């Protein structure tokens, strides 16, 4: 069906009314998205189907039609834009600067917007526009507010 | 059974709204792809 660039709600109409249960990035004919979001089942886009093509439970992302096809990268000094897509809410960008999460294998960049867990999947992107990664996977700090990782995965 | 809707293009909007702190946070990743807090 519509495999035009872009970013799309996910939804699902097996509980109460048409529920928003994430969000993606469709580029190149392929669409990214988080794996806590459809735990890698098939899509469906109007009349066709997307089937799942890779992904993997402990980066959290997964991709369909095709070979994860995202790559940039935050340049650890740059405001980014989450461009979210809240459950029932119009498309917005937020700016922001990240913070980091520091790991015992390397740090990555961190946003600190709080959204609904339905906004998992909303990309992250640099001021070229270019995707930098997805907003979904994080922790919850000590104000029982999220902090969401900037997870990108890696194009083959 | 999910299905996709378009919800917009990717671009950057110049005077975006600009918030949201930068916190360094110690943390760990599990095997199910979970992040927990180091302290
Ligand atoms: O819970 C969230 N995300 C998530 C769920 C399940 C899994 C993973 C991440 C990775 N392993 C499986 C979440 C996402 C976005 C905003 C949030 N506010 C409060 N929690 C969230």
């Amino acid at each position: 069906g519509e495999t035009t660039d872009g970013v799309y709600r996910v939804m699902t109409r097996r509980l109460l009314g048409s529920t928003q249960v994430g969000v993606g990035v469709m580029q190149e004919g392929v669409f990214h998205t988080m794996w806590h979001v459809t735990k890698g089942a098939a899509l469906r886009s109007g009349e066709g189907r997307l089937d799942p093509y890779w992904g993997d439970v402990k980066q959290d992302l997964v991709s369909y039609c095709g070979p994860w096809k995202l790559d940039a990268a935050w340049d650890g000094l740059s405001e980014v834009q989450l461009l979210a897509v809240p459950p029932g809410e119009r498309a917005k960008n937020i700016q922001t600067l990240p913070g980091i999460f520091k790991t015992k294998d390397g740090d990555i960049g961190a946003v600190a917007l709080d959204y609904p867990a339905g906004t998992s999947g909303s990309p992250i992107l640099d001021k070229c526009g270019r995707v930098i990664g997805l907003y979904g996977n994080g922790v919850v700090i000590k104000n029982g507010s999220y902090v969401s990782a900037i997870t990108q995965g890696k194009r083959e | 059974d999910m299905y996709i809707e378009r919800a917009g293009d990717i671009t950057w909007e110049k005077d975006a709204e600009v918030t949201g702190n930068s916190p360094r946070l110690d943390v760990a990743l599990d095997e199910s792809g979970d992040f927990s807090l180091v302290e």
